RNA sequence: CGGCGAGUAGCGCAGCUUGGUAGCGCAACUGGUUUGGGACCAGUGGGUCGGAGGUUCGAAUCCUCUCUCGCCGACCA
RNA sequence: CUUUAAUGUUUGAUGUUCUAACGUUGACCCGUAAUCCGGGUUGCGGACAGUGUCUGGUGGGUAGUUUGACUGGGGCGGUC
RNA sequence: AAUUCCUUGUCGGGUAAGUUCCGACCUGCACGAAUGGCGUAAUGAUGGCCAGGCUGUCUCCACCCGAGACUCAGUGAAAU
RNA sequence: GCUCGCCGGAAGACCAAGGGUUCCUGUCCAACGUUAAUCGGGGCAGGGUGAGUCGACCCCUAAGGCGAGGCCGAAAGGCGUAGUCGAUGGGAAACAGGUUAAUAUUCCUGUACUUGGUGUUACUGCGAAGGGGGGACGGAGAAGGCUAUGUUGGCCGGGCGACGGUUGUCCCGGUUUAAGCGUGUAGGCUGGUUUUCCAGGCAAAUCCGGAAAAUCAAGGCUGAGGCGUGAUGACGAGGCACUACGGUGCUGAAGCAACAAAUGCCCUGCUUCCAGGAAAAGCCUCUAAGCAUCAGGUAACAUCAAAUCGUACCCCAAACCGACACAGGUGGUCAGGUAGAGAAUACCAAGGCGCUUGAGAGAACUCGGGUGAAGGAACUAGGCAAAAUGGUGCCGUAACUUCGGGAGAAGGCACGCUGAUAUGUAGGUGAGGUCCCUCGCGGAUGGAGCUGAAAUCAGUCGAAGAUACCAGCUGGCUGCAACUGUUUAUUAAAAACACAGCACUGUGCAAACACGAAAGUGGACGUAUACGGUGUGACGCCUGCCCGGUGCCGGAAGGUUAAU
RNA sequence: AGGACCGAACCGACUAAUGUCGAAAAAUUAGCGGAUGACUUGUGGCUGGGGGUGAAAGGCCAAUCAAACCGGGAGAUAGCU
RNA sequence: GCUUGAGUCUCGUAGAGGGGGGUAGAAUUCCAGGUGUAGCGGUGAAAUGCGUAGAGAUCUGGAGGAAUACCGGUGGCGAAGGCGGCCCCCUGGACGAAGACUGACGCUCAGGUGCGAAAGCGUGGGGAGCAAACAGGAUUAGAUACCCUGGUAGUCCACGCC
């Protein structure tokens, strides 16, 4: 449920968890689990690259598939699942005559639907297919890039992407973000908004549930000393700089999206 | 109070040792730097 | 005891680079308009630059020391 | 000369279409029992992108230094 | 006020006694909106203040156990 | 050798780390030991470490490392797939007694287990670098059942007393036994099974995953503890034979039940919650290429091995690390009795020690402590210290408040011990008989026996009954921080840092941003309900005004302008 | 259920005395905070000197830190005792 | 026991009654391009703001957004507040018509629970027009206003509060 904490003690006055009651409370689908490594900041050359970060509670990746190439064969819903890693928790489907697998729960589905994947299915939610046999002006999501590479685009809980129109060999797509871009019309996605669909509000309500999540902490500039970054040192809370970047790029700023190579297909940026 | 040497012979092996300074570059120049002194004492293998 | 900042009528200011004529806005005051104040529509009176100088072709102006009021620093062991 | 019409003939600007170098952290067999790579198909970008050299800009993210002297201690304000 | 030097600002209160302390005045030399304002239950090896308790902290020290000091034999350095 | 002291979740006992003869015997006392020394962890000499089963090696991985061909790199060299390494984890198996001057689960006595090899025989479809299953897992929290272990009694052996009484309700001592094997329980999960099929596991598949008719409600897997074989054997208080002062050798009774009882075990089991909880080999089944009488694998049995090294001693300390016979610092297991909620504390057991300078006198002064007449913060920078309250059960609990807290607000009430309730109740566990009896380690009933609160009264003692150790000072306002937390390791613990939250802003994926000449990885096997960065910092009441200048974000009219 | 409450092991180290050529190149003896959590510790890896890491003090990288250590440059140079 | 109270049941009839999905036209303010040039907008009159970096104007292609001209009539519903496109779903009330029927079950109701425009608030969506705030331009003796050019909270949706 959306619940609300009762709040008995310090640490429990904020905190609001986000659940299922249908999320099942057991156990991983043993064979699609390969083992994550903890790799919190440091590459391979060791050497710290992203700051702000470290590690927190072992978890286990869930190996996802995303590009669900089947295209011809039903898909019963057997249970929900909570595949911790990304946001949007992850339904365990198996199929007409065989393998059992993992999709993206797309919050329209309940366990035990029929679905399937291609190019000649149903309108439905949680059925994939790809944009030249679409409706127009829908609401979609997990939107491939290319014909072929799986998704990259509306995968994270509750999001979505409508389809705006459609530019004869090529299809544009409205983004959550702003921006809208231009791909070809030949990529494939699945009806609808994904599940866990009110995790916006998951508020943590202490320090304690950020830390088992991985996020670790990061102090304010102004307080470090000036050979450490360059906003730092001052006598007594003094800032007097730009808002500069560790490194030195001033950020509240400068659009630093210089790619190129993308140019190309953006049909309306952001404002 | 726990004092600086701290010791672990299979640490001091692995890391001062013979297959530790024979296998990289700037380990054999440290074995070339000794035995021109010329000491019994060129690295820890005991 | 010491820098920067000046004093132009009751009040507060351009005239001061590179000395040449004492103007200006709002008060006291008097009037037009209205039955009457105030306001608007306009004017009269109000100084020889705190003061003493020397200097000089004539000094508020050019400088120097004072009366007063601003302001800047008055720090280290 | 100001100002217009076409012609011959030479640059430069800008755009569409294209494939053939190049790009390909797209798919797909093979080397190979291998989410490295290389090789050949196929799809998509496409003379742009990336890089080389030259070049203005930007550049405390860095590096090298510089920040007078008499002075009734030094600083201040002078003086040179 | 943790900012207000000037000033013990001046009044109420607590004391027989109040440069700190609680409440306001406004004369903010120089508070005041995220270099965040005001308020805030709880919490704090926290910052001052106050009453009750309680005691050698004090008037004013008095005795008294035990380890050293001191004496003997053994051993025997160090700063300069 | 007697006596007295000290520790007893330790200064006791066993190990890893580490050290490397310090271990035992005979001798030596010149140096070494904060003195001596017939002494030692000091010197000389001899002597001491027995493994198929503990560990290591070994089969296999994790972080991670070298890293063939490679991509890259000015040379070096940087990164990485195949691969091959790396336990603080998974893979085979031993326990009881005795014994050495000194080692043990090694050797001798007894009972045996474990994986391989060969082959007589019986069978006969086996066979990956392949597939699947398992091994494969978290945190917390109770509660049920038991064992370690202890306690009381019975039995059994010896005793009855160096001053009063102690022939019995009396003192003291011992009442030990494994792995394995047979029977499977409290207890947990689970529907088995037969036929016919399947575009699933890169191919294949009598396996497994799925889909369908039949079929009755069972089979099975895991499983502490118990009960007997193990054991007419050993062990066993003690007494006797000998008497080298060490002691040597035979003999040797009882060996019971009940009350408790864990933090250990069933428990890799189960309820529940979000923060979603390691990978491969051993073992197991099923196919490909082959061989298909032969060869391979299964089962019974006989027989033969189990290479190597570590082990001595210390291991909360005099032996490791601290220049040292240093009040210092190091991690894991076992855990006794009486009061106790206990692993607090108090006093003791087994068991180690009396901290390698002792003997006097008893100045001032110093250090650690005890009480202190009357007074009570007068002292002082400040109640710093020191003092004092200090315990379970029952009541009685403010302003304010986010409604939880506050608050163990404050504040008082009873505590010992004997008898009576009752020759020790409630409650706990609970044999036989009895009865149905899926002939059982069953299930009801009955309750002997054995422990044992708590509670009420009388009464009695102290001056004081949480009697000692141990064991909350307390409220009235206010500044700052929301709060638990972190930091200057070694003069700075708070107002500093983080913080959940709010916001701005960047980022559309070969992401931005970073570490690298570069290849590359991080970000993220994540994809704008997410990521970077900045700022301020719970929630509550709020977020005024100036876009000048500095700087970003749009614009491309003009002026100006590098290279060529 | 709890970064819950009093409170041991353990982790830390606010208070006063001793020590301060000491028992110790920062500890002891009493009082003190946390004490299933942002937890402590054990072992084996990873990170590099204008670089590493940092719940950010210019603290920590072997008793040394506003740029560790050893060797080479190097008898650097010193108008100053 | 009664039926004229009140309430049931049976065919239907008219409607902006409520809640929920989607949907259609006109038209404004922007995004993009062509034709095209000194003015556009504005109120009394000006000046801010827009514009020779080519606006306004119109035409072509999209964008969401909110209101649903006309039908609209002191017209129909609701206890009230309030309700105006169409469409499908669910569903509430008023009323006529005659038969069968329970046979006073009625009226009111401080306590009480519930509903209740507008703004106002909390959290997450949203954004055209319009508009608190606010700014500048006039106006004015002053103008913290009426006017003018822009614009933010909000206006709007789900969901709690008020």
């Amino acid at each position: 449920a959306v619940v609300k904490c009762k709040p008995t003690s310090p640490g429990r006055r904020h905190v609001v968890k986000v659940v299922n009651p249908e999320l099942h409370k057991g156990k991983p689908f043993a064979p699609l689990l390969e083992k994550n490594s903890k790799s919190g900041g440091r590459n391979n050359n060791g050497r710290i690259t992203t700051r702000h970060i470290g590690g927190g509670h072992k978890q286990a990746y869930r190996i996802v598939d995303f590009k669900r190439n089947k295209d011809g064969i039903p898909a019963v819903v057997e249970r929900l699942e909570y595949d911790p890693n990304r946001s949007a928790n992850i339904a365990l489907v198996l199929y007409k005559d065989g393998e059992r697998r993992y999709i993206l729960a797309p919050k329209g589905l309940k366990a035990g639907d029929q679905i399937q994947s291609g190019v000649d299915a149903a309108i439905k939610p949680g059925n994939t297919l790809p944009m030249r046999n679409i409706p127009v002006g829908s609401t979609v999501h997990n939107v491939e890039m290319k014909p072929g590479k799986g998704g990259q685009l509306a995968r994270s809980a509750g999001t979505y992407v409508q389809i705006v129109a459609r530019d004869g060999a090529y299809v544009t797509l409205r983004l959550r973000s702003g921006e809208m871009r231009k791909v070809e019309a030949d990529c494939r996605a699945t009806l609808g908004e994904v599940g866990n669909a009110e995790h916006m509000l998951r508020v943590l309500g202490k320090a304690g549930a950020a830390r088992w999540r991985g996020v670790r902490p990061t102090v304010r500039g102004t307080a470090m000393n000036p050979v450490d970054h360059p906003h730092g040192g001052g006598e007594g809370r003094n800032f007097g700089k730009h808002p500069v970047t560790p490194w030195g790029v001033q950020t509240k700023g400068k659009k630093t999206r210089s790619n190129k190579r993308t140019d190309k297909f953006i049909v309306r940026r952001r404002s | 109070m726990k004092r600086t040497f701290q010791p672990s012979v299979l640490k001091r092996n692995r890391s001062h040792g013979f297959r530790a300074r024979m296998a990289t570059k700037n380990g054999r120049q440290v074995l070339a730097r000794r035995r021109a002194k010329g000491r019994a004492r060129l690295t820890v293998s005991k």
